[PDB]
């Protein structure tokens, strides 16, 4: 049984853990189910970064504990809601597809949303690599030990779990970034349809074979928005409340021994 | 009782290559009632009969009846089966057939017979004749279209424009435009549909404004009051009708 191992530990937890990401996740697009995703994003990240305060209040907590336990044996206004859900849109009305093509390539085409993914897996791996403040005592023995190392593991636990939230939103992102592309490989492109357009306005001689393409035009951009309404639906990130931290108030003055020879 | 023959001459008078010229989603479908009424309805818009055509002296036109809401046409729009079936639905008369081409026929069969015409069925010549498309929708200004002396035609119709230039014959833009909602079967196709014949209306309404405005010959200008009142009708329909669904 040591003090100093106490009250080295103490600091040690309380210490300031990784800087979560701030920048938002910006919409790859105009389309309604871009914005809705980005939106989603950035209700989930706000929620996270507000639990992940709690947890530092938690430990601050834990380390005041850790510090009274030591003193034993010497002298030395809202609450955290769910996420929103952001509503979304079903099997998509019929879009204009010259519309549909100039919302869809009118953006940062899924770069905003690739740093944020970067950024959130980062967060991920600097606070699963920040677990050793969690670990058993060497020295420190008994009832109290135990209760301060049974309190430590429900920290360490709550962290590992935060990391795999963030690495879910990451990999949320990255998903539809990935959807974005396939979208934008999909869909024909603009200038195609203007061109297409353009074509029926030279010879309305061709006006009985333009009509075949345009449909076919149509029919997959329809797919597209049909796929990009259903999987740029993301499920928000409930993040758990962190455990409480042990209660160890300071202790009572220590009677001085020896005293009255 | 009779005429289902007439029926099945007349479907196939309007499936003929005379007028079905590579129209995206254009299709006619005829119907005969117990009665022996018969009713037809197209595909495009409402209360659309193509230019220069005719239709015989017991035809009703079903998106083009005063008897039924105009909430109930709207919703019968580009969908010519719903159409002939409303029609009979607050006429009050049970349908004994529908005619056409059974792609055309795959959506309903509540009791009706399913006629399915063939490639020999049909003859491609058109051939009918009857009514002028103005005394088809709109009886009662056919009927003072008559009571005007060629002289006097001018005052059917509003003044003559501020512009003295014809307007340009942008029509085939506006068609092709008209067409483009026909090539899909999403929610909310119809209505764009509407709001681009709606514009094709107006347009060919200015267009046969000058017409009559600007000629000097008795048929000529018979024939653009006939197409100017025709189109002012047609305006109308589409206007009460997109405003009723907002």
């Amino acid at each position: 049984v040591d003090q100093q191992e106490i009250l080295n530990r103490a600091n040690e937890v309380e210490a300031p853990m990784a800087d979560p990401p701030t920048d938002v996740p910006i919409t790859p697009c105009e389309l309604t189910a871009a914005k809705n995703a980005a939106q989603q994003l950035v209700l989930s990240a706000d929620n996270m970064r507000e639990y992940l305060a709690a947890g530092a209040k938690e430990r601050q907590r834990l380390a005041t504990s850790l510090r009274n336990a030591a003193k034993a044996y010497g002298e030395v206004s809202a609450e955290l809601t769910d996420t929103p859900r952001v509503a979304t849109a079903g099997e998509p009305n019929f879009m204009d597809l010259k519309e549909a093509a100039r919302k869809l390539e009118t953006g940062d085409q899924g770069a905003s949303l690739a740093h944020f993914a970067d950024g959130w897996n980062t967060f991920n791996l600097t606070l699963q690599g920040d677990v050793k403040r969690f670990r058993g005592f060497d020295n420190w023995e008994g009832d109290a030990a135990t209760a301060c190392e049974a309190s430590l593991d429900q920290q360490r636990q709550w962290i590992l779990h935060m990391a795999k939230l963030s690495a879910a939103m990451a990999k949320q992102a990255q998903y539809v970034a990935q959807l974005h592309v396939w979208a934008r490989r999909e869909h024909p492109t603009y200038e195609d349809i203007v061109g297409l357009e353009r074509l029926y306005a030279e010879n309305p001689s061709a006006r009985d074979q333009i009509l075949p393409v345009y449909a076919e035009y149509q029919q997959r951009s329809e797919k597209v928005l049909t796929e990009y309404n259903n999987k740029a639906a993301l499920e928000p990130v409930n993040p758990p409340k962190p455990p409480p931290a042990i209660k160890i108030d300071p202790p009572p003055p220590p009677q001085e021994q020896g005293l009255i020879p | 009782g009779d005429a289902l023959r007439l029926a099945r001459r007349i479907a196939a008078a309007l499936n003929a290559s005379d007028n079905n010229a590579g129209d995206y989603g254009f299709f006619w479908i005829t119907a005969v009632t117990t009665d022996g009424s018969i009713v037809v309805a197209n595909s495009y818009g409402l209360a659309y009969i193509p230019d220069g055509m005719e239709l015989p002296n017991k035809v009703y036109l079903a998106s083009a009846d005063h008897a039924i809401p105009v909430d109930e046409i709207a919703r019968c729009a580009t969908y010519p089966v719903l159409a002939v079936q409303a029609w009979a639905a607050f006429h009050d008369m049970t349908l004994r057939a529908v005619i056409g081409t059974a792609e055309q026929l795959a959506s309903s069969d509540p009791g009706v017979a399913k006629i399915v015409l063939e490639p020999d069925d049909i003859p491609e010549s058109g051939k009918m004749t009857g009514r002028s498309r103005l005394e088809v929708v709109d009886p009662s200004a056919a009927a003072q279209l008559a009571d005007t002396t060629d002289q006097r035609l001018l005052d059917l119709l509003p003044p003559a424009p501020v512009d003295v230039n014809p307007p340009g014959d942008e029509r085939h833009m506006l068609w092709f435009e008209l067409m483009k909602p026909m090539t899909s079967t999403a929610t909310g196709r119809e209505a764009a549909h509407l709001r681009a014949f709606r514009a094709y209306a107006a347009h060919s309404q200015e267009i046969a404004l000058h017409q009559a405005h600007t000629a000097t010959d008795a048929a000529v200008q018979r024939v653009a009051v006939a197409d100017w009142l025709y189109w002012q009708y047609v305006t109308g329909l589409l206007d009460r009708a997109l405003a009723a669904a907002c």
